[PDB]
Parts: structure tokens; sequence; C-alpha cells
RNA sequence: CGCAAGGCUGAAAAAUUGACGGAAGGGCACCACCAGGGGUGGAGCCUGCGCGCGCGCUACACUGACAGAGCCAGCGAGUACUCCCUUGGCCGAGAGGCCCGGGUAAACUCUGUCGUGCUGAGGAAUCCCUAGUAAGCGCAAGUCAUCAGCUUGCGUUGAUUACGUCCCUGCCCUUUGUACACACCGCCCGUCGCUACUACCGAU
């Protein structure tokens, strides 16, 4: 999923969910940003059908992608040829074997491979400190600003 | 829960702090304020006693009678 | 140990890189650069939560000799519109008398 | 009085540290003690330091004063323990609905000597200003959500701890009938806490039972009728507020009379409710990876 | 010390001797006999001493300064203007030590601070 | 009045509570149900195991107040969940 | 490793100090009286609790609508914040980026223009409230629990009526102690227990 408003702690999820009654099904879960922040599904959102709230470890941003490590079931299939050979059999073909005959390409997703990013380097606001407090702290430590 | 209070309430036991007395210190027996060697070791005491009457009214003197 | 493992064992693992139909909203924050992130706010967090702790803790009497020679922040009241906290420092200029502007007019 | 409160808290905060050191100290002079009345042989470095003999011959007495009990650490709350019935004023949020009102003055019967304000307009610093210029012993904010409550936030003055908790399970006095219910005893009650073991679970069962004024000790194993339960599982301290009359020796009948709560703290700071920058002493550790294994109190 | 360590009046007096440095704020602990050992001191005294304790609360700058501040007196303590700068401030009056009535001092800071008010 | 003085007065009246009789006191009785009735106190003095409306009903019909018990049924829901 | 680790068995007292009251006299209380104010409860929406219930939110007209003029806050600054999804076209071998369409306050004060017109302020009950309190109003934040169907702050405007009494409803306590002078009061009452002694009754 994908944030859609983001608060101090609190982010709203949009592109997660299709409906409040899968919300909340997982409810509570263990959600996860790419970036490594932790949070937990809090509650179903109304207004909007299929985001929700969840509160995390700090402040997540815009452009992190938020994501719920589930483990789906996976059973084999139940396939048995023999290998007849003195009389004959039937070879089941492999996955390369049958899109070079039907003609099929392989399907690679562009936003899944691996590309080089380039980071600027971070540079950070200095420090923006409140008026009031800035004028009410003492004369050892007032901001002397021209 | 409620089994545990009757547990409580019968064999009595409460964890209630309890009013004490705001002279223990000085007053520690509780008298009634109305109509009422070892030797070596009392005139150690009482030695400790003038001495400290001594140092008290020095301390109380010097810190001008804030105390 | 270090020789007990494959080329393969030492091979790097490639990092994803944000998605093409989102590459608008920014870099993706790996770790990394989630590290400098929260590096920098818990270092403007600790530079407030000190400033603080020196206003709630400040004699309202208290008395230096430079508050003589100093503009104070003043208010928003005394001061006006330009209210910032900081304290106003010189630039290096000063009222200059007529005998010196006489020398640089006629320089001039 | 700003400024006295300022100084006894730094005082305070200073004694902590001092104590800290000195109970590193302390810990290798009690082995010094043990090791002179039971002749067990002890280390060489307890044993080879001339400073720490040299402050044993004067500092025996406190070690022994401890271990008898006979003093009392030095606390937020050893200072009036059981001298003074401490006063408790008991809040709202800024806009509180009727049933938040309501639930307001529940818990303010449950205290003997609380009173309840109206907060209305009222700046939250200029609440604590209030507070200790009027000598209160603690208040109790309020928190709702939609007619029902969340959250509590009891602090200590001058200067003693908050616990922030919130609230699961209420069930309000006033949701029952007048017929049904009636107007609460107010007399001093019992108290009983089940499943505080760590020091944490001391912690807040003193800032839990310094709340109520203290009982009268002479006779107070069988009089008065009036119990507070908290009882602890799974660090959400659940509590039950009865009266009971005893029918017998061996039996005793009891009455539901207040609201059920089941409030988890979630913060315990060493410092009171307008410090939002005190420091911490515990916090609900949630988004850690044993955080949910591990059980305090 | 050399009292017998579980005598009652020599913990009485150990309590009580602790807690009159501790408010007299000779010492900063009132829980070891060792402070009356080798904490106690003339030193601590003479930082007990009013300009000191002043230039502690930065009343003053330095405590030159404040010796000839309260020597010219602009300093009371309490109600009382001191102008004796021997005057020991205990724990106590260490929150009650400020400037005096119409003091020039308390001008200039409140001209600093712009809150200079002439009534 | 008080939850404290009802409790008292109800066993009072259902004897459980009284003064130490004499034995012809205990005559009399044995001369001359409470169970039931214990069983009503300790159901009406417990009001909060079930849940009640204070108000009363809005609109008054005559025609011929415990509307749920939230304890129960959330134990019976459970033992349906762990089966 | 040793002890614990062998079933006259079969579920649901203490008291010379104790058990329960009554009468008199005090103290206190917006769970009491008294004087007022405000909710909820009527219509709609919905969290929550168990179709029902309340808690919030909205609509419901003299306190009006339209147009002007003037004039007021406080908390708030993490290279961080964005409301959708789409008809087309640009540059795009392809993935995208563009362009154009469709769905620092409220309040207040002053001056004019029109005039009650489905254009109707909540019953019995029940609850709460005594000064920057009730009530109106907006602005900001979203702090490891709770909270966007909302939460918590922050400023602004700011009343009526009590501020007495235990008469009603109750709650607590005196009738033992806890200090001494003046001064005042003057053996509160019942039903049983327990203990000590005295004699009685009748079986063994």
């Amino acid at each position: 999923g994908t944030p859609w408003k983001i608060f101090k702690n609190t982010a709203f999820i949009k592109d997660m969910f299709n409906s409040s009654l899968e919300i909340a099904k997982f409810e509570g879960a263990a959600i996860r940003t790419v970036s490594g922040i932790r949070g937990q599904i809090k509650r179903a959102l109304s207004k909007p059908e299929g985001y929700f709230r969840a509160t995390f470890e700090d402040k997540i941003l815009l452009s992190d992608i938020v994501i719920l490590k589930a483990w789906y079931p996976v059973k084999p299939k139940q396939f048995y040829n023999p290998a007849t050979n003195l009389i004959g059999w039937q070879s089941m073909r492999l996955t390369g074997e049958i899109r070079r005959a039907e003609n099929i390409p392989t399907p690679q997703n562009p936003n899944s491979t691996y590309r080089k990013i380039e980071r600027p380097e971070r540079h950070f606001n200095p420090l923006r400190v409140p008026k009031n407090l800035a004028a009410e702290l003492p004369f050892k430590s007032q901001i002397v600003q021209t | 829960i409620e089994e545990l209070i009757k547990r409580r309430i019968l064999a009595g036991e409460f964890d209630e702090v309890l009013r004490r007395r705001p002279d223990m210190f000085g007053n520690p027996h509780g008298v009634r304020r109305g109509l009422v060697a070892d030797e070596k070791l009392r005139r150690d005491e009482e030695e400790i006693k003038r001495m400290w009457k001594e140092i008290s009214a020095k301390l109380d003197a010097l810190s001008s009678w804030h105390y | 140990m270090s020789s007990l493992r494959h080329a393969i064992q030492r091979r790097a693992h490639k990092e994803r890189a944000q998605p093409l139909e989102r590459q608008r909203l920014g870099i993706l924050e790996k770790k990394k650069d989630y590290r400098l992130r929260a590096r920098d706010y818990k270092k403007k967090q600790a530079v407030l939560k000190s400033l603080r702790q020196k206003a709630a803790e400040r004699n309202e009497d208290e008395f230096y000799f430079g508050m003589m020679s100093r503009k104070g922040p003043g208010s928003a009241l005394t001061r006006g519109k330009g209210f910032t906290g900081t304290v106003d420092g010189d630039r290096g200029n000063k009222a200059l008398s007529v005998e010196t502007v006489r020398l640089l007019k006629t320089q001039d | 009085m700003l400024r006295k409160q300022a100084r006894q808290r730094r005082d305070y905060l200073y004694r902590r540290a001092l104590l800290l050191r000195d109970a590193e100290i302390a810990e290798k002079r009690a082995k010094l003690r043990a090791a002179l009345a039971s002749g067990k042989p002890l280390d060489p470095k307890i044993a080879n330091d001339k400073e720490l003999r040299k402050d044993f011959d004067y500092d025996v007495s406190r070690d022994i004063a401890k271990e008898q009990g006979e003093i009392d650490i030095d606390d937020e709350y050893s200072e009036l323990s059981g001298i003074v019935d401490p006063r408790v004023l008991v809040t709202t949020s800024r806009d509180p609905s009727s049933r938040l009102m309501a639930f307001s003055k529940e818990i303010r019967l449950m205290f003997p000597t609380a009173i309840r304000l109206n907060r209305g307009n009222l700046i939250l610093p200029d609440l604590v200003m209030s507070a200790q210029r009027e000598r209160l012993s603690d208040i109790i904010l309020l928190h709702e959500h939609r007619g029902t409550p969340t959250a509590i936030t009891i602090s200590h003055f001058p200067h003693g701890p908050t616990l922030m908790a919130s609230l699961h399970n209420v069930v309000l006095r006033a949701d029952i009938p007048k017929s049904i219910k009636g107007t609460v005893s107010e007399s001093y009650p019992h108290l009983i806490f089940e499943g505080f073991r760590t020091p944490l679970g001391q912690r807040v069962v003193k800032i839990l039972k310094h709340l109520f004024p203290p009982r009268d000790p002479t006779n107070n194993a069988k009089s008065g009728n009036r119990v507070i339960t908290f009882v602890n599982q799974d660090d959400c301290i659940e509590v039950r507020h009865h009266v009971y009359v005893r029918t017998n020796y061996n039996s005793v009948e009891l009455s539901e009379v207040g609201p059920r709560f089941t409030m988890r703290p979630f913060s315990i700071t060493m410092g009171t409710l307008e410090n939002k920058d005190a420091d911490v002493e515990w916090h609900l550790s949630q988004y850690t990876r044993t955080g949910r294994k591990k059980n305090y109190f | 010390s050399l009292l017998p360590p579980d005598n009652e009046v020599r913990r009485k007096h150990e309590t009580l001797l602790l807690d009159k440095l501790y408010d007299m704020g000779i010492l900063s602990t009132k829980a070891k006999l060792s402070a009356v050992e080798h904490n106690v001191t003339v030193s601590a005294f003479a930082r007990r001493r009013l300009p000191v304790v002043m230039t502690r609360l930065r009343m003053a700058e330095t405590v030159q300064a404040a010796t000839k501040l309260i020597e010219q007196g602009h300093v009371r303590v309490g109600v009382e203007e001191v102008r004796d700068p021997a005057f020991l401030v205990t724990r106590n009056m260490e929150d009650f030590v400020t400037w005096t009535v119409g003091s020039k001092i308390k001008q200039n800071i409140m001209k600093y601070r712009d809150k200079l008010d002439d009534f | 009045g008080s939850q404290l003085k009802r409790l008292k007065a109800s066993l009072r009246e259902q004897g459980l509570i009284g003064p130490q009789k004499s034995k012809k006191q205990k005559r009399q009785n044995a001369n001359d149900q409470k169970a039931e009735a214990l069983k009503s106190i300790r159901e009406q003095f417990n009001p909060f195991q079930f849940k009640t409306n204070a108000r009363g009903p809005k609109f008054e019909v005559t025609t011929n107040v415990i509307k749920g018990r939230p304890e129960l049924s959330r134990a019976r829901s459970e033992e349906k969940r762990r089966q």
C-alpha cells in the first residue's frame, strides 16, 4: 500500500485493501514500511472505502511503500506420469519449451528489474527555534542573529 | 477477583497506608500531655546531647534563625 | 568463517528502486536514508529540549552587564511585525560624524 | 513559590543521582559488614580499600537501620505518607460530554476526599499552577472517546510522577437505575493490590495507594465496610470497588458499588502533568520485537 | 561514629545532624555521615555565603560584582535589605533573595527586557 | 438509600445478619425460602453483571430490568470460537 | 540420586475483648432541600455497548436575508506536506513526464435594500451544573495506549441564580480514649452471647 495522509505517527494508507471487511479481518496486523519503520493497523477508515489508519513508529514519508507480509500456503500439484519407456509415454514439457513452441514472451516487470539509484546527498534544514521560546530563554543562551 | 476480595476480607490483610503519628521521631513512646560498664555508655550519650545542644545553637544562629 | 564461504556467498544483494509510476514522489527511503532522517530529527529535538529546560529554569532577576550594551528580544508588542526571538546583532556600521563625512564626500 | 518548586525538584533529582553512586558503593560495604560478623573471607579489592574502611566506620548505622527497616527511602511520597490526607481533584478534557461528566462524578465518589472541577476554558499550565497553589496532592484527568472514557492521567504534586493509562471495559455507575443503585457510602476505603511484584509494580502500587486517605490503625482489621481492589493480569490493572457486610465470622457478602475498569498504564513519568519533556520511567514498548512477550509490573 | 552502631541516640542524632546540614545547604545529600567526615568544609560555608550564592543564581555575573552590588545595597533577602556581604543564605532563603524596591539594577533588567513599567 | 444500608436491611429481613439469638429464640424459630431470596439479593446488589438502561422505557404501554448479560455472552462466544 | 510421594475415604472457631440495633446531638453533599440554568428524550446520520439504548453530529427563522464599510487572537515549522479517478492531445521504439477538459479566524461594530413566506426548539421521565463556571464561536495539532464516524489543545465572547439550611433524601461521626487553665456538661437505652459462682430437673 501507499500512504494517503501523513501525520506525526498515524498515517492513512490507501492502495492496500478494498473494503472495511478486509480491514476488520486484518485489524492489529504488523504493518511495515520499506524503510524499516514498524507499525500496526489500528482502525478501518469510513469515508474512502478501503483505507485505514495505522500508527507507525516514527513519521513516514509520502514516497514510502507500506507492506504487510502474510504467509499464503501453497499446495503441490498431484500429477504423476509413469515413464513407461518400453511402451511409450507422453513427456510433459518445460516452461521454456512451452513458451518457444506456442510463442508467448516471458513475463518481465519493469518495476521489478533492478536499476541504479541516483541518491542526492541528504542535506537537512537548520534548526528553527520558535519565537516564544527564543524570546523566553535567558541572556547567556539567547540567540544572536543579525 | 470476587474470591480474592473475600479471602483478603476474611483473613483480613489490607494494603492501605496507615495513619502514623506526626511526632514518631521525637516522641516515640507517645506520652499524653496532661496530668502525669553501662555508665560509660550513658556518660557518652549525655556528652553527645550536650555537644548537639551547643552545635545546634551555633548553626541556627549562623543561619540567622531560618531553620 | 571467511574462507568457508563461496563467492556466491559473498555476492551483494541489490537494492530495488522506486516504481516508475511513482518516481515523481522522490526517492524510496530505505534504512540508510531513514537513519539519516532520524539522526537529524533526534539531534534537533535534543537541542530544543535543552532550550526548553533553559527557558523554564530562568531566573527572572538575572543581571549580566551585556544587558546595558545589547537590545533585548523584546515582545511582539514592543518590537512589532519584525519580531523574531533572536537578539539583534550589529552589522558593523555606525553613525558617522560630519567631519569624516566631509572628508569622504570630498573624496567622492 | 514557583522558584521553590523548581529548586526542590532540582534538589530531588540531584539527590537521586547521588543515591545511585552511593548504592554502587554501598553494595560493596554490605559485603564488608557481613564478612565481619560471619568471618567468611572477602574479596581483596574490598578488604584493601582504605577509603572504604575509613568511611565504613562512620556509615555502619544507616545500613543497619535499612536492614531493620527503621528508616524510609528518599521518595516523593515518604515526606507526607500517613500524616496528611491527600486531596485530589478530578477533571475532564476540555469540552466534556454528559456521560464523561457523570463518570467524573463517579470516580470522584470513589475517593472520599476528592473534589471535581469543571474545565470549561482552563489552560493546562494554569491548572497545574492552581493545583500547586492550593497544595493538592493529586490531579486526575479524564479523556473520553464518544461518551465512553478512554484515558486517565494520575499526576502527583508538587513534582511527582504521572501515570497515564488507557481505560477498557468501563461499566459506569450511571447506567443502572436509582432503584437499584443508591448514594455511595463515603467511608475510608480498604485497599487490596494483587499481582504487583517487580519494583515497577511497587512503584505503581505506591502512586495508586497514596491517593486515598490513611486508615486509622487501631481497629482497621475488623472495622470499615468498603473495599477497592486493584488486581493485574498481563500488566493491565483491573479495578473494582465493592461494599461489604461480614454476615458471619466465616463468610462475607460483597456488593459492587462503583465502576469497573481494566486500565493499562502506558507511561510513568518522573515529572508532573505540565512537563511533556520530563524524563520517563517506563513506557509501553509497542513496535518492538518482544515487547508483547515481556510482562512488566 | 564512636558510639556503637545500633544505638538509638546515635541514629537520632545522625538524622538530626544530616537534616540540619542539608537544610542549611552545606551537604548535598542527607544519607551519609561521611559527608560530615570529608564534605563539610569552610569552603562549603563560604559558598553558602551571599555573593557566591547570587553568583550561582546569576543575580550578578561574578562574585566581585556581587559583593559590590550588595555593598551598594541593591539586594534584599526576603523583606529586609542586606548590606552585609557575609550573610549566610540557607537553602530555603535562596528562593527569596532578590533585588530591592527602587533598584536601578532592577530598572536595568526591565529596560533590557522592554518591560519598563514606570508605575 | 445506600447500597451498604440496603444490603444490611435486606439481610436483617432475611435473618442472616441479625443479633445473636438465645436458645429460646431458636426454640421459637423451630416452633414457627431464604436461599431463594438470597439468590435474588446476590443478583440485585451486584448489578454490573448485566447491562441495564437507566431511563426505563421511553413510551409506557401497559400489557399483561435486565436487558442483557455481557459476561455470560462473552464467555459463550469465546466457547464458540474455541469450538 | 534421596526425601517430599500411602486413602476411617467417596463434590456442593474465638469472646471478661463477641453479634445486632434504637434515641439524642453534630458535620457534610448540585448522587440533598431552595433559586435558576443546561443536556438527553421528538426527525435524520453514525462510532460504541447489548432490533434496543444512549454519546456525539446535522436540520428545524426574528436571534432574518442580501450588499457594503471597519476592526480583533493563541497554541502550531522532521529536505516535510500533496483529495479522487478518468475523456482527449504533446513528446514518448517501450515504461513515464506534460497540457486541456469532467465529476493571516469565527465572531463583533457601523451603514444601507426586502419583510413571517413545509421558505416551526422536542412529552413523561431522567441526568448534570455555583465564576473566567454554564453557553456560543472558530483556529491548530494527531505525540509507542485511545482517537478521524473523532480526540486533545488553544484563544475569543462571557451571564441568570445559590453561596443559606440540615426541614426532605441520604452519607459520615459522636455516647471510649487523643492536653491542663477559664467556661459548660453531668451516671444515653434495648435484645442476646462469653466467663465465674450458686442451687434446681431427670435418665446412666
